[PDB]
RNA sequence: CAACGCGAAGAACCUUACCAGGUCUUGACAUCCUCUGACAAUCCUAGAGAUAGGACGUCCCCUUCGGGGGCAGAGUGACAGGUGGUGCAUGGUUGUCGUCAGCUCGUGUCGUGAGAUGUUGGGUUAAGUCCCGCAACGAGCGCAACCCUUGAUCUUAGUUGCCAGCAUUCAGUUGGGCACUCUAAGGUGACUGCCGGUGACAAACCGGAGGAAGGUGGGGAUGACGUCAAAUCAUCAUGCCCCUUAUGACCUGGGCUACACACGUGCUACAAUGGACAGAACAAAGGGCAGCGAAACCGCGAGGUUAAGCCAAUCCCACAAAUCUGUUCUCAGUUCGGAUCGCAGUCUGCAACUCGACUGCGUGAAGCUGGAAUCGCUAGUAAUCGCGGAUCAGCAUGCCGCG
């Protein structure tokens, strides 16, 4: 089954993604590896000040990854216990 | 032209948002309403005092943990409290709340209680002068590296304004590996505005 | 039976090539209509020719990403390296000339303020 | 004066074009960002003191 | 300017309307300069806000196609 | 601050002769890329036919015709602005000769661009052109400053 | 200098404060006090507010039923409003010298004192960078690095990517496989490391080799003590005054787009290294759910019809142009230039006269390299060529970013 994830932090997704295949693997199935999804950055710009001097100007990047991981065989008798972990708020998940 | 603020360079690479909840087409109120509980909370625990509150997001329960020694006192006498403020939340964010107290040992090297301590003192008639070099000392003596504390606005000599600080330590701001944690409080006055810039160098990051 | 990664300016040409006759191919397509210009037609053969491995080879290439002169370097950045991969034996002969360093040349940063990457607005008293 | 204009904002229009938008936190018309509904001032302040989980001081 | 036909508001058009049937006779007040001119209402007389008062306009019968605001410039000059 | 330098449009660096260098490689320097490689090699045909010779020969030859070997710059003393007469280096000679080709074959005016340079670099090859002309006249305002050192 | 495509990352209304007119008063907005109890919305003539009244037309949770909780409505006096002044009352922000290499203190010495030393002298680099002396010995803020990003590669991961070898196809889509690119995490990496010379041997500098990269590789982020009473009372608050039957408020229309002239910053040209027509190409980084919107049909066009897929390495925005090839044009105010004009349309929006953009016609202006003066730019730079994106219904020659 088809299953994607993503967050802010790489650093958060990565021990997401390597406990979800642990818990996976484990607790038998079969799965693809945690391939990378290539990531997608957001600029925004805005001035230093508050009234003056638009050549001044400051950078701020929503910059936000994806990862993607499938399970290959459904496996009813152990998916139902890989959906009652938990995670940290950074990460969403979906089908 | 003044300095960039510290943790504003800070934060994702040594330092966590303070929000750590993901949202998508939801960003806009998921984030206004956690300034709005914010505002809500710092108002009403301003008196006990409280430096920094996370807030973090599950099946649309939003939760919270709420920091300083002092909501350590709200937890025993305050427990009913506790539940009596959390209703507010509740109410406010429609959905119902979790919280949690986590206690700021040794509160000298906290950048917003030290900032709250020197507002207070400064708006209860104290000087300038014996509230600062007496708080530095106090921090340092409580184990930081280094510190550097500023006031500004109308210092008594009401008829024009001025800035001073006081400093001794090491205190690198430059470097982007020291821990330098920053808060900032203003403090009215009768005789004008105040306000309060307080950091310090806890150590670096490894 | 020989490949090379070919990188040289937001563009990647992969070459594979063969022993052969001085057949050259690029995205299982002829040159001379892809790329028209003769600076780039000398552009394939240059390292072939200041080593004597001209003709003994044809190439096989998929190239993506830049513009024409980008791919031209690309195509020689790569056959360069699946010729080494071939023989290292002159490997300091073709260092000799170059055509192996993959040049860090890039398109420079567009920063706010300046006008284009370094051109500065207009200035009055 | 505005109070009374952040209140117009607030309530709905006679027409769906009226509906300018204004900034939530801090009431400037001009300069908002739709992302977070606010605008620049009142954007950075809460940037560097670490709202909006995701995003940081840009750099490239 | 298009397919669905010009725009004009109902306040104005239904007293002008029953004016032109009962009595051509007296001038129409309106503040509102947008409406188009239409033309089944010539001869008549309007009084056309121009920012400060109203400004009484003949109507001839080639005044088609045009707005009333056209004939009530806004801005004074020299 | 230091001297820098820096080489380009190498031609193949062995069984190279000067005119594969430049059939292959150099000068071009007009403007961007094609409109050059191109208003250019046919130029050199057209020749070819105009002369009975190889058309490479002219080049070069009316390029040693137009070379100069002295030329002047302007130094402030006292409220002249003396003219002080001064050497070429070996590649200042290349870059200026080569320049005044290219932009007088853009200043005279024919009907197109090829043979417009074409025609100069002839009355260049014969000692005749108005670059050549310009040649000259520096030449003789500088050992008519000759005194300056 | 450091204001003048700046606050404005978007003015038909709205924004919007200003002007004319029409209107209100504890007032849209906030807490207190007493009632009515849950209170509203649709539609009618005058209508622009709003008011006259209407047709159902003021209808919750707990209550040992007393009454509370929230919800609005009415009355109510305290109060609310100030984009109204004062940046020479301030906070908080920002520019500037300036990414310049300086600026300071602890203790100790000399002077009597303002003070000096360290911080000078030799070289060194970008540097107060380092080493060597030196009544100085140290430390701190600055510089460097620690951060981001682009450059070579190893491990892991192969779907929505990539198709080396095979069968297949116009749909390398399929079958099969992570070979290769690519994607994104963790390391390797360049550290004066090594060799010769210069230099006292030191610091360093020059030249080599290895090397994807050699001497801070490139770029970004970082902006010391402070000067300019530099800018902001338009986020914030003592201070005074404006009153709440007015500088506070609601609505219609007008303006910020005016136009005898002056200046600043830009776009388009002044032509044949060109115009026009046809064919052939190569391709970033971003955006897309009151969204992106395919295909086909309609219109010669702006667009319209009916709409597949896409919550996105799958679908779409999205046929990058410059360029190469070929035909004509034959040096002109011209097939350059396209201004400004009348006619006829498309789109959005209640609304396009003041005051949008785009398109088909007709028109075709000045201009044929610009006085005195003056600006930006050290290689992916300038110069050109396009492509996205914030602002958001529409409005980009501006700005931000990409190749």
């Amino acid at each position: 089954i088809r299953i994607r994830l993503k967050a802010y932090d790489h650093r958060i997704l990565d021990q997401s993604a390597e406990k979800i295949v642990e818990t996976a693997k484990r607790s038998g199935a079969s799965v693809s590896g945690p391939i990378p999804l290539p990531t997608e950055k957001s600029v925004y710009t805005i001035l230093r000040a508050v009234h003056k001097y638009k050549d001044s100007r400051e950078q701020f990047e929503m910059r936000t990854h994806k990862r993607l991981i499938d399970i290959v065989n459904p496996t009813p008798q152990t998916v139902d216990a890989l959906m009652r972990l938990d995670l940290p708020s950074g990460v969403d998940i979906e089908i | 032209g003044q300095k960039v603020n510290p943790v504003g360079l800070r934060i994702g690479v040594i330092r966590d948002w303070e929000s750590k909840w993901y949202a998508g087409k939801d960003y806009a109120d998921f984030l206004h309403e956690d300034l709005k509980i914010r505002e809500y909370i710092s108002k009403r625990l301003s008196d006990a005092s409280v430096s920094k509150v996370e807030i973090e997001r599950a099946a649309n329960r939003v939760n919270i943990t709420i920091h300083t020694a002092k909501p350590g006192m709200v937890i025993g006498k305050g427990g009913s409290e506790v539940e009596a403020l959390r209703k507010a939340l509740n109410s406010l964010t429609g959905k119902r709340v979790h919280i949690n107290i986590l206690e700021i040992k040794r509160a000298d090297l906290d950048a917003q209680l030290v900032a709250d301590n020197i507002a207070r003192q400064l708006e209860n008639r104290v000087s300038f002068r014996r509230a600062q070099k007496q708080q530095i000392q106090r921090t340092m003596r409580a184990g930081a590296q280094g510190v550097k504390t500023m006031v500004s606005g109308r210092l008594g000599g009401a008829d024009i304004a001025r800035s001073e600080y006081y400093s001794e330590g090491t205190v690198p701001l430059h470097t982007l590996r020291a821990d330098i944690d920053y808060a900032t409080s203003e403090a009215d006055t009768t005789y004008g505005k105040l306000g309060v810039k307080v950091w310090i160098y806890r150590g670096e990051v490894l | 039976q020989y490949y090379g990664t070919g990188r040289r300016k937001s563009s990647v040409a992969r070459v594979r090539l063969v022993p052969g006759e001085g057949r050259i191919v690029v995205n299982n397509r002829e040159i001379s209509e892809h790329i028209p210009s003769a600076a780039l037609i000398e552009d394939i053969k240059q390292p072939l020719t200041l080593t004597e491995t001209a003709g003994t080879y044809d190439v096989l290439v998929n190239v993506h990403g830049g513009g024409l002169s980008g791919q031209a370097g690309a195509i020689r950045h790569g056959i360069a390296r699946a010729l080494l991969e071939a023989d290292p034996e002159y490997r300091t002969t073709l260092k000799r000339a170059g055509l192996l360093t993959r040049d860090a040349r890039m398109k420079e940063r567009k920063k706010y303020g300046l006008k284009g990457a370094r051109r500065a607005p207009q200035f009055s008293k | 004066a505005k109070k009374s204009m952040i209140a117009k904002q607030q309530r709905t229009p006679k027409f769906k074009v009226q509906e300018y938008t204004r900034c939530e936190r801090c009431g400037r018309p001009h300069s908002v960002i739709r992302k977070f509904k606010l605008c620049r001032i009142c954007f950075r302040e809460l940037a560097y003191k670490g709202q909006i989980p995701g995003v940081k001081k840009a750099s490239w | 300017s298009l397919k669905k036909g010009p725009f004009v508001d109902g306040h104005l058009m239904t007293k002008i309307e029953k004016l032109n049937e009962t009595d051509k006779k007296q001038v129409v007040k309106t503040w509102s300069r947008r409406s188009t001119i239409f033309p089944q209402f010539i001869g008549h007389t309007i009084a056309v806000y121009d920012g400060r008062k109203h400004v009484p306009v003949f109507i001839s019968e080639d005044m088609v196609g045009h707005k009333l605001g056209e004939f009530a410039p806004t801005r004074t000059y020299k | 601050k230091g001297p820098v330098a820096k080489r380009d449009v190498l031609p193949d660096p062995i069984y190279n002769s000067k005119l594969v260098s430049r059939l292959i490689n150099k000068m071009m320097i007009d403007g961007k890329k094609g409109k050059s490689q191109t208003i250019l090699y046919k130029s050199f045909d057209i020749i070819k036919e105009r002369t009975g010779n190889d058309a490479m020969e002219v080049f070069e030859q009316a390029l040693k015709n137009i070379m100069p070997v002295l030329e002047v710059k302007a130094r402030r003393v006292g409220g002249a602005n003396y003219q002080v007469p001064v050497e070429v280096r070996p590649e200042r000679r290349t870059t200026l000769g080569l320049r005044w080709l290219v932009n007088y074959a853009r200043l005279r005016g024919e009907k197109t661009m090829e043979e417009r340079l074409a025609n100069e670099i002839l009355d260049a090859a014969n000692n005749t052109g108005a670059a050549v002309k310009k040649r000259e006249d520096t030449h003789k305002m500088a050992e008519a400053n000759k005194a300056f050192a």
